[PDB]
């Protein structure tokens, strides 16, 4: 049972450090359109690159409690889409299934 | 390998107690309730 | 609401029940066929190939030229008097089964929607993963299982013609002798206005 | 023979253990087209006018045509990843039931 | 007409108290025996 | 670079038990971490080695 629950606590933890990357990586997203859009640019440039600083924050943040799949990556802006989907996986079916695994064997020990 | 054959005793018995639709058919007044639901859910479905 | 709604743990139960008497045919001659021709698209729709879509899909004019010569020589078959039951059993089974998983789809959002006010309440930075939820207007309960099984189960009945097309086909199905001989009162009414009640469902 | 050998019973039983834990859907967008298909074939094999027989084939064989001329330019249409896995437990669960 | 929701009780309470699978599922050692018996006819059918 | 620099930033932010805590990841920050390592470098290192050699030695003789 311990067992079982540090995996749900790992998978716990590595959810809500990914979280913030998506978030961050959205806010990126929206300035880079921005600039985009516009091609003064100094200032959208110095945004992108205080933006870019946070992402790659978040993406150590996120590799640090990591136990593999996001172990290929790596913490660069290229790197985004497989750490988002990771998120998804995550939220979909690795927290549930764990989390439901975890709920049955609590109370085969204990009942 | 009777992991296979170990650990499915223990999910059996994990759905016996756990699962609300074996607790339901193993618990004694079960016709009465099933009944009742299903009469109940036949007609409406909101 | 103060109203009581079934889970997919009742729904199964009385599915159990509902077996328990005599049910319908599933080691059938029909049946056998459906896995024969169900196998037979699922590869003609799955191959890669252009030209074996090509070679596979003539023949099928072949074949299906062929019947019609002897069909205009009036070499209709009409199935059995028994046959015709079985058949009827069997499409019955098969529809029925389309409505089978409706109250499991419901729970997925339930847990969704559990588990994503734990994620709100249990993280310690409330301010990041909600504004990037509240702003957007998805469906912020995407249970990608069971629940885009549904959306895409959603698609397929919202178009029209084919849905109307049914309808009319089973009334004229059930309007046939022999259904009143295969099926019953009850499913027989359920059947004729299954469609009625998937899209009410 | 002293062995012993399962009962319809015991099947159900087993059966509904089995469906107890994650179990495939039928309420899936396939099983959709293939009550579609079924219930086209058999109300093409179970008219008795020669004639609607006729007008339905020569339809079917129109339809397959304008497909197969679409094919030849290249128009072949794969299915899906979540599609096809879809179609892949589908069809495992309809096979399955044969032997019930 | 409620002949069917008071003869489908009946129905119901029947099977319960004599329908093999139900009872087997209602007895308070079902996991056991239902684990058993499915390792064995897994392997063999005859 | 600035990337780069951050990034090493934060791996000195996984293994300090305090040192640097109160100092952030960004290059204001850089002179912070800068003087810890020197220290890491000056007196840290040899004298807490000296003094776990001194404890080897009074124990375990």
């Amino acid at each position: 049972l311990t067992e079982i629950h540090q995996e749900l606590e790992t998978a716990r933890k590595q959810q809500q450090s990914l979280q913030p990357v998506a978030l961050s990586w959205e806010k990126y997203q929206k300035q880079e359109r921005q600039l985009a859009d516009w091609l003064e640019i100094e200032r959208v440039k110095a945004e992108l690159h205080r933006l870019n600083i946070e992402l790659t924050k978040r993406m150590s943040e996120a590799k640090r409690v990591d136990t593999g799949a996001l172990v290929e990556a790596g913490a660069d802006l290229d790197d985004i889409p497989v750490y988002l989907q990771r998120l998804q996986e995550l939220t979909e079916e690795a927290l549930p299934e764990k989390l439901n695994r975890f709920l049955d064997y609590l109370n085969r020990s204990s009942d | 390998m009777e992991e296979n054959t170990r650990q499915r005793t223990e999910n059996y018995i994990s759905a016996k107690n756990q699962h609300p639709a074996w607790i339901l058919l193993a618990t004694r007044r079960a016709p009465l309730v099933l009944s009742c639901l299903k009469t109940l859910f036949e007609k409406s479905h909101d | 609401d103060g109203r009581i709604f079934a889970t997919d743990a009742l729904e199964v139960a009385i599915t159990f029940v509902e077996s328990l008497d005599n049910r319908f045919m599933t080691s059938t001659a029909s049946r056998l066929s459906t896995v024969q021709r169900e196998i037979e698209n699922l590869e003609t729709r799955l191959n890669p190939n252009p030209a074996n879509r090509v070679a596979t899909l003539r023949r099928r004019i072949s074949e299906l030229e062929r019947e019609l010569q002897e069909a205009e020589a009036g070499h209709i078959e009409v199935l059995e008097t028994h046959q015709a039951v079985e058949h009827i059993r069997d499409v019955y089974n098969l529809a029925s089964s389309l409505r089978a998983d409706f109250r499991r789809v419901e729970d997925s959002w339930r847990e969704a929607d559990r588990a994503l006010r734990q994620s709100i309440i249990g993280e310690q930075y409330h301010r990041g993963d909600i504004v990037e939820r509240l702003l957007n207007d998805q469906d912020a309960l995407l249970n990608t299982p069971e629940g885009r099984v549904f959306d895409s189960f959603q698609q397929q009945l919202r178009q029209s013609s084919e849905l109307k097309a049914m309808s009319e086909r089973l009334r004229v199905i059930l309007s046939h002798p022999s259904a009143s001989d295969a099926l019953n009162r009850l499913q027989r009414h359920d059947l004729r206005w299954l469609v009625k009640r998937l899209v009410d469902e």
